[PDB]
RNA sequence: ACGGAGCCAGCGAGUACAACCUUGGCCGAGAGGUCUGGGUAAUCUUGUGAAACUCCGUCGUGCUGGGGAUAGAGCAUUGUAAUUAUUGCUCUUCAACGAGGAAUUCCUAGUAAGCGCAAGUCAUCAGCUUGCGUUGAUUACGUCCCUGCCCUUUGUACACACC
């Protein structure tokens, strides 16, 4: 029901993919915190990799975190379906993708600029600063903060 | 790097089918060609091939006005240049690569941007 | 043929039907037997009948109740007054007439709804207002 | 003719609205008052109450 | 030779009732003077044809609003009954504003 | 007006696809049962039609 | 946003050997028990609470007075 | 004596029944579980990741026993709640169809439910006597 | 809050000179698609197996599994036509928000409030309105203090009448 949980290799902090995270959340929950993974994405990957999903991040072992990291680089290998991928058809190749914490902002940054470029009514707006999806702007976002 | 859309690079970019694009074509474009075309997009298609044909090969052919704004940049009519209506003006934009899967009325932008003090 | 008689209770919109016959002390609602009576918080108010009386009063008595209509709690007090009204009718009508108000006695000393009909029912919404006596927020200026 | 009985009777509502104001327009010079719609098994009676009955027939 | 039963059907409709009820009436009462088998006029549930408006015709004013409504009221009888008296029932005995309908189902 | 491009706008649908039937005005319209009158003259002639105020 | 809480951790995420032994040893002494009795000490921090509060069921360390969803509500064992 | 689901209290029933599901090998699921919401409602898959698939499959033939015959569509009703849509009012949403139509198919491939020829699927005599069999295992399990 | 499991209504509406309500069976993860079958209606959708609610678990005071705005990509539907995202669905970024000043609104019993459903707008679209039902209270059962209303008496240099 409970166990000591072996004092002296219990993380508390950890990098997976470059940047910190806190390893005393649940494990599904402590991955929620890198960019481009949310909830429903850490919990399916968290479960392809056959890792307790009770368990704390901080308590489970190195080969496990890499086991993990490998399964959400490559998800189509490990019969990730073509949905449910954040970046699907991919307009530069055509091969559907899953953005992740640098690479998710850095190719948001490609495609804005993309937008920007094309001279779309979209890209202009974005260029701007002002709301996008048609939305009324005459009494919402009325300050920048 | 050089573009590609799809994996379908620049050079097979420009000589291919339009049905072939529409497999590549987002699902918006998809249903909207499997949906049945009108007959002004075909017109429109003839008159631009008529005005690449017609530019003496070393120039940006001649601008091509246009009210349709409805229809998508296919893969045909890259080095185009088409004035689309703005109820007004007939903007011009010159039809890059990049201008496909988009439709025209993006680069036409009908109303004026509002500028307050 | 065997000594039956069937009654009904109400709430606001719900209605149980309960037929009474001379049984072995079998009762059941929705063909399911009292004790699963499923808010299980309000459910000792559907054994408040049983107890005030005392189950020895009907154990040759089997109770088969249908309740449909209205919300959870309403369909409990349906039942209720289903298996209370139906313990009195059948009293009255083949036992004796000082056994009924004995049980009548028992009853009306303790929630009077439970032989006599709720009369409380929701009021009729009205244009201007949200709410059946609400009304819509005004601007003034 | 089938129709919905509710539809029905709605449609021989605005029948008789359809019938009573056409009726206001071109009989008012007969002192038009009112209109029946009988309905038998066969024939559609109309019944017109007017004041100058022998000029309406014509 | 029309002895085969036809177990007809007559249905009814109306806005209004004491006409209505008095066809019934009559229907079960000439179903009765010649021998008939038959189920009653069996009430259904009056079909209350409701429409909101609001009454203002310009917006302007305070929110007032109304309804309007008719009701429909159908009792339909079916009988067991020998052919051509029922067909005459049918043919005879009718007021405006009820509306009679006859369903061989045979 | 060549008959090609004359009224040649579908209406099978929308807001103009359906009229008054009094008025022929495509504001307010009552499509409730296959009415298809606008709401006031529905209110002006809703006795003839058979409704009647009642609650 | 306004993070004049000051709050630090403040909760034992990961249940430790000496506070294993706290737990025991105050197992009873502690006349009544539920999840937010137990995080109160300091010594949980409450996902654990339960996974504590219901291993004291092992050898009747605490007896249950009603285990209704939500909370618990337990005694010690007399 | 004698004993039917409906003696037996509900929550109980199901989770029997899907322990004993479990246990035995039979009753497939299906490929695509532990990948699946179960309702466009949903936002997380079950917390139960396995295991989950034999709690509604109980769940569903009690269902079908209770009541007179049961489709697909009409347990897409059943399950399933309200949406947190945003920033707008929550609605009832009709839960995930291809889960239940493996549901219902795998019940009959045990054969504990028949198609009806009222359409629909209703209980079948073998997997009744089951059902009946799994609340007398529960009831005298209580006490 | 999130998972499962329980499983409860009442108003409606619904296709013809058009193509409506859709069951059920197969597909798809979902939106949705397809094949059939009912219903011109107490018959079929429909017992509208609705949400809140209930039971058992995960979470554990952390702007956190709250909040879901703003965006990126993709899949579909209605539509002659959807870009200035129609709408629905899938993955992700997850912002402000710590119970809100002066001030001000509605309401005395099945009432307020919470919760949804139906209908009118409708080819597609509600955060709207009109109705309906579910769970269901605290506090009055009084007063002319503020804002006004009714009658009487009085004064007025007011009658476009204390603006
Ligand atoms: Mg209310
Ligand atoms: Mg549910
Ligand atoms: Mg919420
Ligand atoms: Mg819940
Ligand atoms: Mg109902
Ligand atoms: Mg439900
Ligand atoms: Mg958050
Ligand atoms: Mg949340
Ligand atoms: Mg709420
Ligand atoms: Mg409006
Ligand atoms: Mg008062
Ligand atoms: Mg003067
Ligand atoms: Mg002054």
């Amino acid at each position: 029901s409970l166990v000591v949980q072996e004092q002296g290799s219990f993380q508390h902090i950890l990098r997976l993919l470059n940047t910190n995270v806190d390893g005393n959340i649940n494990v599904v929950y402590a991955l929620t915190t890198i960019r481009g993974v949310g909830r429903r994405y850490a919990n399916l990957v968290c479960k392809k990799a056959d890792v307790d999903l009770h368990k704390r991040a901080g308590e489970l072992t190195q080969e496990e975190l890499e086991r993990i990291v490998q399964i959400m680089q490559n998800p189509t290998h490990y019969k990730i379906p073509a949905w449910f991928l954040n970046r699907q058809k991919d307009v530069n190749d055509g091969k559907d993708y899953h953005s992740l914490a640098n690479n998710l902002e850095s190719k948001l940054r490609d495609d804005l600029e993309r937008l920007k470029k094309i001279r779309s009514h979209r890209g202009i707006r974005h260029f701007w600063g002002l709301r996008v999806r048609g939305q009324h702007t005459k009494t919402t976002g009325r300050r920048r903060a | 790097k050089t573009y590609s859309y799809k994996g379908v690079d620049l050079e097979k970019l420009l000589e291919m089918p339009t049905e072939d694009f529409v497999k590549l074509a987002p699902a918006r474009v998809r249903r909207k060609f499997a949906r049945g075309l009108s007959e002004k997009p075909a017109g429109l298609m003839k008159k631009l091939r008529a005005a690449k044909l017609s530019a003496p090969e070393n120039e940006k052919p001649a601008v091509v006005r246009t009210h349709l704004r409805n229809m998508i940049i296919v893969p045909e009519m890259i080095g185009s240049v088409v004035g689309v209506y703005n109820g007004k003006v007939f903007n011009q934009v010159e039809i890059r690569p990049e201008m496909v899967g988009h439709y025209l009325g993006e680069f036409s932008i009908t109303y004026t941007p509002v500028r307050h003090g | 043929t065997v000594p039956s008689v069937q009654t009904f209770g109400k709430k606001k919109s719900a209605t149980a039907v309960a037929h009474v016959k001379a049984g072995k002390g079998l009762i059941k609602v929705n063909g399911s037997p009292i004790t699963l009576v499923q808010p299980e918080i309000l459910r000792f108010k559907v054994y408040e009948p049983l107890l005030l009386v005392g189950l020895d009063k009907f154990a040759n008595i089997d109770i088969r109740v249908k309740v449909t209509g209205g919300g959870h709690v309403s369909q409990v007090y349906a039942i209720r007054q289903a298996i209370a009204k139906g313990l009195v009718a059948y009293h009255q009508k083949f036992v004796d007439e000082q056994s009924k108000n004995e049980l009548k006695k028992a009853f009306t000393s303790y929630d009077r709804t439970l032989l006599i009909a709720d009369s409380r029912r929701p009021e009729p919404k009205k244009f201007g207002g949200r709410g059946a006596r609400s009304r819509f927020q005004k601007s003034y200026r | 003719a089938i129709i919905s009985k509710k539809r029905k009777l709605v449609a021989d509502g605005v029948f008789y609205a359809e019938l009573n104001e056409f009726f206001t327009r071109e009989l008012a010079e007969e002192g038009y008052s009112g209109v029946e719609v009988r309905v038998t098994p066969t024939k559609t009676e109309i019944i017109i109450r007017a004041t100058k009955v022998q000029d309406v027939v014509g | 030779q029309e002895v085969v039963i036809h177990k007809i059907r007559i249905n009814l409709t109306s806005t209004k009732v004491k006409q209505l009820e008095n066809v019934s009436a009559n229907i079960i009462k000439n179903a009765e003077t010649f021998k008939l088998v038959k189920k009653g006029p069996v009430r259904l549930p009056t079909k209350v044809l409701k429409i909101s408006t609001r009454k203002t015709p310009n917006g302007e004013g305070s929110k007032t609003w109304d309804t309007y409504e008719m009701r429909i009221h159908k009792r339909y009888i079916d009988l067991e009954a020998p052919a051509h008296i029922v067909k005459r029932i049918t043919q005879i005995t009718i007021e405006p504003g009820v509306d009679v309908e006859v369903i061989i189902a045979a | 007006a060549h008959e090609n491009v004359w009224y040649s706008h579908p209406r099978k649908f929308g807001k103009g696809s359906r009229q008054c039937r009094i008025s022929g005005s495509h504001s307010g319209l009552i499509r409730k049962y296959g009415l298809n009158i606008d709401r006031q003259s529905f209110r002006e002639k809703a006795n003839d039609i058979g409704f009647y105020k009642y609650r | 946003s306004k993070k004049s809480h000051k709050d630090k951790a403040k909760h034992a995420v990961v249940l430790d050997q000496d506070k294993f032994d706290r737990i025991m040893k105050e197992a009873p002494t502690y006349r009544y028990v539920s999840v937010s009795v137990l995080v109160d000490r300091f010594k949980l921090g409450g996902s654990l609470a339960r996974v504590a509060l219901r291993h004291l069921e092992n050898e009747g360390i605490i007896k249950p007075v009603s285990k209704h969803s939500k909370q618990a509500i337990y005694t010690r064992a007399t | 004596p004698g004993v039917s689901v409906r003696d037996v209290p509900a929550q109980d029933f199901i989770n029997n029944y899907a322990s004993f599901l479990q246990r035995q090998g039979k009753l497939e699921v299906p490929g695509y579980v532990d990948i699946v919401k179960t309702s466009a409602g949903n936002e997380l898959p079950p917390q139960d990741s396995e295991g989950w698939f034999y709690k509604r499959a109980a769940s569903v033939a009690r269902h079908i026993y209770l009541r007179k015959q049961v489709g697909v569509g009409k347990l897409n009703k059943l399950y399933g709640g309200a949406k947190n849509r945003g920033v707008r009012p929550h609605k009832h949403v009709d839960a995930s169809g291809s889960i239940n139509r493996k549901v219902l198919q795998s019940l009959e491939k045990l054969g504990v439910v028949e198609i009806s020829p009222k359409g629909g699927r209703r209980i079948s005599d073998n997997g009744l006597r089951d059902l009946d069999r799994i609340a007398a295992a529960t009831l005298e399990d209580e006490e």
